[PDB]
């Protein structure tokens, strides 16, 4: 039920699909994530931090489906989580809006774009289904927990 | 380049809007450019959001996304193209609507909402300019920009929602957490505008005025009708306004039937508010209402 406990989940389950990626440790994931919350918190762009339970749990069911087993680089895993975080809290974030900085890792600004409608495109009927069906939100908390 | 930009329609902080044409089929389409360019402001967020949402919500009364286009340094949503908005549409005609158009266009705006509702989505920003029309009598809901899915419980959504005119006595109170009645209370608003001169019922300056006006008009609520309003974070103590204060003259194209319904989406206490769902079985939409 702990934020903490869920991120080290998260992160567990992202070293375990990333196989490729031999110098990950599980704790990268959890320190990219904090790093962006606490960022967007200290410039004021929100009241609370977006990293709570539900959130990280909403943030794995995007992660689990769009995170190839074939990620090539730390880099390129870091690109597609901050890509899945941004639509996290443009999706269910309580601020109106959240800019683009402390998300984007690449020098190429169009493969983040591509990449945000590629999601979109493949997710967008879950982000809602997760919300509305509370059975899937409980199979996709019970996933995440059954990851460590 | 698939499309030829006709006109200008409007531009906001939401984004620069365009009446085109499909080069290849020669079909008339609304587009949204959103500029990518700005890293430091959170535009392209809000609109990813409307994307998410309108891919999952197909309805003829909420606005159709037909594709988005990413070119250039930017985004390009394309819908479908609506005549005006109810904004307008009232300049138009002198605010003055035949009562069987208020009835057309509230019909429509329930059917679009109780769409919404059943699919777990809250629209947060219901007002006239978010109210496509056509000129066969079509109305569309629009602009998702505020729009947020609703099942998984949180500590409290933004209270920073619905501009102040249709914004609902739970929320001016600073309630945390609202429901789908959140939009009703909008809808009944604007049902307000259409069944008078086009005019906005409740035009606050600010969160104070806005209480008294809704309350001066309704009747202020007491502990027997909504026992929890004392609890809200942003509760003060308002007058004691009658609730004997007549409708008639503030829609004087409704009847008693209109009048019914028109109160039962103004109800202060949100648990008390009438759904989308009950709103289209109510009789002032029955083939048998006077
Ligand atoms: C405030 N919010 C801004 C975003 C907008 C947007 C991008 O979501 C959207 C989506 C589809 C649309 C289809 N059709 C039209 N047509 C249209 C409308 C008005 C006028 N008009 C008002 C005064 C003067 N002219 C003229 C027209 F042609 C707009 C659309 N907007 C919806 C509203």
């Amino acid at each position: 039920a702990s934020t903490s406990e869920l991120l080290r989940c998260l992160g567990e389950f992202l070293c375990r699909r990333c196989y490729r990626l031999k110098h990950l440790s599980p704790t990268d994931p959890v320190l990219w994530l904090r790093s962006v919350d606490r960022s967007l918190l200290l410039q004021g762009w929100q009241d609370q931090g977006f990293i709570t339970p539900a959130n990280v749990v909403f943030l794995y069911m995007l992660c689990r489906d769009v995170i190839s087993s074939e990620v090539g680089s730390d880099h390129e895993l870091q690109a597609v989580l901050l890509t899945c975080l941004y639509l996290s809290y443009s999706y269910m974030g309580n601020e109106i809006s959240y800019p683009l900085k402390p998300f984007l890792v690449e020098s190429c600004k169009e493969a983040f774009w591509d990449r945000c409608l590629s999601v979109i495109n493949l997710m967008s009927s879950k982000m809602l289904q997760i919300n509305a069906d509370p059975h899937y939100f409980t199979q996709v908390f019970s996933d995440l927990k059954n990851e460590s | 380049q698939k499309y030829e930009k006709l006109e200008k329609i409007g531009e906001g902080t939401y984004g620069t809007v365009f009446k085109a044409k499909n080069r290849e089929t020669h079909e008339i389409v609304a587009l949204k450019r959103v500029r990518l360019d700005d890293d430091d402001e959170g535009v392209p967020s809000s609109a990813l959001r409307e994307i998410c949402l309108l891919k999952e919500l197909k309805h003829k009364n909420i606005v159709r996304l037909h594709d988005v286009l990413h070119s250039d340094k930017k985004l390009t949503l394309v819908f479908e193209f609506c005549d005006q908005d109810l904004k307008k549409y009232f300049d138009s005609c002198n605010g003055d609507l035949d009562p069987e158009i208020v009835k057309s266009f509230l019909f429509q705006l329930l059917k679009g909402l109780g769409f919404c509702h059943s699919r777990n989505v809250l629209h947060r920003d219901l007002k006239p300019q978010n109210l496509l029309i056509n000129r066969n009598g079509e109305l569309k809901l629009a602009d998702f920009g505020l729009a947020r899915a609703f099942g998984i419980p949180v500590r409290c959504y933004s209270a920073e929602v619905v501009t102040l005119w249709y914004r609902p006595p739970d929320v001016l109170f600073g309630a945390k957490l609202y429901s789908t009645s959140i939009d009703m209370w909008s809808a009944g608003c604007i049902f307000a505008e259409l069944a008078n001169a086009g005019r906005p019922l409740f035009p606050g300056n600010d969160v104070d005025d806005q209480l008294k006006r809704i309350f001066r008009l309704l009747g202020t609520p007491t502990e027997e009708q909504w026992p929890s309003m004392t609890k809200l974070p942003d509760y003060k103590p308002y007058p004691m306004y009658p609730a004997t204060t007549s409708l008639v003259n503030v829609v004087p194209k409704l009847n008693a039937t209109g009048r019914d319904l028109l109160q039962n989406l103004l109800k202060c206490n949100p648990v008390q508010r009438i759904s989308a769902e009950e709103a289209l079985q109510h009789p002032y939409f029955s083939d048998f209402c006077p």
